[PDB]
């Protein structure tokens, strides 16, 4: 499954362009509390609910995988464009206003 | 932002013309000036907790014995010493426009300038006491050793300088030679005029100034070693050690904020909100030498030594001197500086009242005399920080 | 005993020693559990901006 930036967050290894570990936040319907927190690492993946407050127990399952099981998707300008830029432009930005 | 700085930098006048295409390069420019400590001692494996040096001292020993004598019985004994890195840094900063431009890349300049003046701070710290650190140990203007080079080099060095090391039990192992020690080598001479260190047509450098050996030890040239009295050392090179903690390190930003003033009288400015932008830059070192007296000082002329002598308060006993390892008579913890002089020019080696000085009061002195003076606190019996030390001063 | 220092023996509290035998630094056995806020227990959390 896809997830967009506004809901999934991953660290990136700068020596490596390998992602290091992310973490996946479920806003409630309000759109202001997380309900749910899942973390993916290179061994497992484990993840938190968050009714009356509080973390609950972690739940967890290990993948054996060498490497934590999200991968970016990027929009890349250039070479040195690390993080990748987004396509609305500063130039279209500047025209639409 | 102010202009014409004098500090900062804000298209001074430094940079005047610097887009016109008649500018050359420095064709006059000046080789960068290396450390030569850091090239002659030997480098140690260094961390920010610094390091301990264990060292033996026990007098283990044994006895003859006859048959069925019962055996004596001994002991072994050890100490510790430790050393602690110092820290050594700098600022510079520029208007983003200077950055923009970098005229004649002002930037790169300066960061190998910085680095070069890091590297010699170190240096003189260590041939000299120059605004050194308080966790370095020692420095070679300490030694209580000279010798006079000028007349002929090789009486000087091979025969009259070397004979102060071993006499102490000391050994020679490297010479380390300013660059304006050259005519005294050149002018060094047998009783027909033909100088001693180059061969028969004198085409060629004399053998010390191509880094050869001098009597097997080998010679060391630089630019920057000689300041005051001193042109040069000798002595064992292997009782230094040095260390260093990380690379030479650069920072740079423009969003802090910088006092152009002391802690007490701050006059601060933020880079932000003038648009500048600062380097930082650090360097971490340590120093050992050691043993201070295993080395001379090297001069052209002779010259008197000055050493400052201190009794650490004690009101009892009687301390002693001795003088190129010839001993005075014992003298009072409270002795006039008449007294001391006295009991100086009574050495029976030929010291006389016109070279001899003193200067100070009971229990802190200021002695100048033509040699390696000494002194023996153990007959004082109300302190022991008692002390003596070679003093330098412009 | 024997003095700290004594000229006949090497004993492990000898000054001579002192920079070998240290004690080794362990976990702390005693530390106490983190506190938590009960009120973020008990009241029902509203979402706010």
């Amino acid at each position: 499954r896809v997830e967009p930036p506004t809901a999934l967050y991953a660290e990136v290894d700068p020596r490596t362009r390998k992602v290091l570990y992310a973490i996946r936040a479920i806003y409630g319907a309000d759109g202001n509390e997380i309900v749910s927190a899942t973390l993916y690492l290179p061994d497992t993946t484990m993840t938190w609910l968050r009714a009356e407050g509080e973390w609950e127990a972690p739940t967890s399952t290990p993948h054996g995988l060498e490497m934590v099981p999200v991968i970016p998707i990027s929009n890349r300008t250039r070479l040195s464009d690390l993080y990748g830029t987004s396509e609305i432009s500063p130039e279209l930005r500047s025209v639409t206003d | 932002s102010a202009d014409h700085s004098q500090i900062a930098q804000t298209k001074d006048t430094m940079f005047t013309g610097y887009l016109d295409p008649v500018q050359a390069k420095d064709y006059f420019a000046e080789a960068e000036k290396t450390s030569i400590v850091q090239r002659v001692a030997q480098k140690i494996p260094m961390g920010a907790t610094g390091i301990v040096i264990p060292h033996w001292t026990g007098d283990v020993s044994a006895q003859w014995i006859g048959e069925g004598d019962m055996k004596p019985i001994t002991k072994g004994n050890m100490t510790k010493r430790d050393v602690h890195p110092a820290k050594i840094a700098t600022i510079f900063v520029a208007s983003a426009e200077t950055v923009r431009a970098n005229p004649a890349n002002y930037l790169g300049t300066m960061r190998t300038k910085v680095a070069t003046a890091i590297a010699m701070a170190f240096d003189n710290a260590a041939l000299h006491g120059t605004n050194a650190p308080s966790a370095f140990q020692g420095y070679l203007d300490q030694s209580n050793k000279t010798q006079s080079i000028s007349p002929n080099a090789y009486q000087g060095l091979g025969v009259s300088g070397l004979t102060k090391l071993v006499t102490d039990g000391k050994k020679w192992t490297h010479t380390l030679l300013d660059d304006t020690v050259e005519p005294v080598l050149n002018g060094s001479v047998d009783a027909n005029g033909r100088p001693l260190f180059v061969e028969s047509t004198y085409e060629s450098l004399t053998t010390p100034f191509r880094e050869g050996r001098i009597l097997g030890r080998p010679t060391i040239l630089s630019d920057h070693v000689a300041e005051g009295d001193v042109v040069g050392y000798a002595g064992d090179f292997s009782q230094i050690i040095w260390g260093q903690v990380g690379g030479l390190s650069f920072d740079v930003t423009d969003q802090a904020t910088l006092n152009l003033g002391s802690q007490e009288s701050p006059n601060f400015v933020s880079l932000w909100q003038h648009n500048l932008v600062a380097v930082r830059v650090e360097a971490e070192y340590g120093l050992l030498i050691n043993d201070v007296n295993a080395f001379v000082k090297l001069t052209f002329d002779p010259v008197l030594t000055t050493y400052a002598l201190d009794l650490d308060g004690a009101s009892a006993g009687n301390f002693t001197l001795s003088l190129d390892g010839k001993t005075s008579a014992n003298i009072a913890y409270n002795a006039s500086t008449a007294t001391v002089k006295s009991a100086i020019v009574a050495i029976d080696d030929g010291v006389s009242a016109d070279d001899v000085t003193v200067t100070g009061s009971a229990g802190d002195y200021t002695i100048t005399v033509p040699g390696t003076l000494t002194a023996d606190f153990s007959g004082l019996t109300d302190g022991e920080g008692a002390s003596i030390s070679v003093v330098s001063v412009g | 005993g024997f003095s700290a220092d004594h000229s006949q023996i090497a004993q492990t509290k000898d000054t001579m020693f002192t920079g070998y035998l240290d004690p080794v630094q362990a976990k702390d056995y005693f530390a106490e559990a983190e506190k938590t806020s009960i009120v973020q227990r008990v009241a029902q959390k509203i979402p706010m901006g």
